[PDB]
């Protein structure tokens, strides 16, 4: 399976440094180069770098300063260093693929992508709160006051995946992001089938799963 | 830099009609010229490359052409799950450039929305505040309007809104609107309500609970 994957800490403090880590699978790094690209959030993409299958490099002018990258060939991966961050290099940090050692072979594969966001506060987990319920009804789950972003929110461990909604989160004037996930039930399944919102926040290793009881 | 000019910024249009977006090159890129299509939450994916190559497992309904400096993306016959947005991306030199992206909506019927209020949990009480939550679900467009009252009386400046993006197979969305109130406000007050106002009813429809 051809892949590539970005890792890496998602939250920097301003004038530190951000390390993101690619790891690829399927692919050799000696026959393919990799080039970085970031999208801060709603805006378009902007390319970085890339380091090609023989290890020369090219940087975007204005950052080639701030930029260092890295290759692992044994561990399969590459590794992006970026200095003296600052809250506009809050992005998306993409990780792409390109054959060979020149630009005009065009990138083919990308990864995942991490969302980076450079701030000096400090991470806080979610508190969950339940949103208790023709024949249909609503009921949810409240992930209030965390930071960085993202939460991730399941039903049932995946088993509920039909009329889930998880909303964008909010950003409060606090500071700390707010969302809410909702789902649509038979209202017949109220008093016998168990609803679980399963809440993940990977940058504070914060995982909380809450029963939703009809009250 | 090469600056690439992408139009339109935005595109509504409706399943099994053809779309054009355009890419214009500040300067000869011969054919070094990618199209991409970026789902909301997820990482661009391959469509064309070499500004007419159609990627391997992408359907026949993209092509791209070229005109010289001029690129076009032409999705043939929409299918809802093409909401998206589009970039160009050019690669004859560094920097690598990409238009500013294309937001492609499914267009569709209008459909109302079914409402649903949530009143706080005894939980969150507990911790001091007091969020109360109106749901607006599978509706069609975009626009609606969300008006708190509280006893009867309007509310500003303490609510909310977040909208999902397009569901991928009846191209409708979904709202909320999130009230936050003190504790102590929260409890002086008895009847709370959500009046949704949207083109799809035929008059504004109230959901309200008691506090109790
Ligand atoms: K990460
Ligand atoms: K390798
Ligand atoms: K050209
Ligand atoms: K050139
Ligand atoms: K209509
Ligand atoms: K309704
Ligand atoms: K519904
Ligand atoms: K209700
Ligand atoms: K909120
Ligand atoms: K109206």
């Amino acid at each position: 399976q051809v892949t590539l994957k970005e890792s890496g800490p998602v939250l920097v403090k301003p004038t530190e440094t951000l390390t993101l880590t690619c790891t690829v699978s399927g692919f050799s790094l000696t026959s393919y180069g990799v080039h970085w690209i970031r999208q801060p959030p709603g805006k378009a993409l902007e390319w970085l770098a890339v380091i090609w299958a023989g290890g020369s490099i090219s940087y975007s002018t204005s950052l080639m300063s701030r930029l260092t990258i890295s290759k692992d060939t044994s561990k399969s991966q590459v590794v992006l260093t970026m200095t003296n961050m600052d809250p506009v290099d809050t992005a998306t940090y993409y990780c792409a693929r390109a054959y060979g050692d020149y630009v005009h072979y065009a990138m083919d594969y990308w990864g995942q992508g991490t969302l980076v966001t450079v701030s000096s506060a400090s991470t806080k987990g979610p508190s969950v709160f339940p949103l208790a319920p023709g024949g249909t009804a609503a009921l949810g789950c409240l992930v209030k006051d965390y930071f960085p972003e993202p939460v991730t929110v399941s039903w049932n461990s995946g088993a509920l995946t039909s009329g889930v909604h998880t909303f964008p989160a909010v950003l409060q004037s606090s500071g700390l992001y707010s969302l809410s996930s909702v789902v649509t039930v038979p209202s017949s399944s109220l008093g016998t089938q168990t609803y679980i919102c399963n809440v993940n926040h990977k940058p504070s290793n914060t995982k909380v799963d809450k029963k939703v009881e009809p009250k | 830099d090469i600056q690439m000019t992408q139009s339109p910024s935005s595109l509504s249009a409706s399943v099994g009609d053809r779309v054009t977006i355009t890419c214009r090159a500040s300067q000869e890129i011969s054919g070094y010229l990618t199209w991409l299509q970026q789902k909301p939450g997820k990482a661009p994916k391959l469509l064309i490359y070499a500004a007419s190559t159609l990627d391997s497992g992408v359907p026949k309904r993209f092509s791209g052409s070229r005109s010289g400096t001029d690129f076009t993306l032409t999705i043939s016959s929409l299918q809802p799950e093409d909401f998206a947005t589009y970039y160009c991306l050019q690669y004859t030199n560094y920097p690598l450039t990409f238009g500013q992206g294309t937001k492609l909506e499914i267009k569709r019927t209008v459909a109302a929305p079914s409402v649903f209020i949530f009143p706080p949990s005894d939980e969150q009480l507990k911790s001091g505040t007091a969020s109360v939550v109106c749901l607006l679900n599978n509706f069609y467009p975009r626009e609606a309007k969300v008006q708190w009252k509280v006893d009867n009386a309007l509310q500003s400046g303490n609510s909310q809104e977040s909208v999902t993006e397009q569901d991928s197979k009846d191209s409708t969305y979904s709202l909320s609107s999130t009230l936050t109130l003190s504790k102590a406000d929260y409890e002086k007050h008895k009847v709370y309500a959500c009046e949704v106002t949207h083109q799809g009813l035929s008059s504004p429809v109230t959901k309200s609970f008691n506090r109790g």
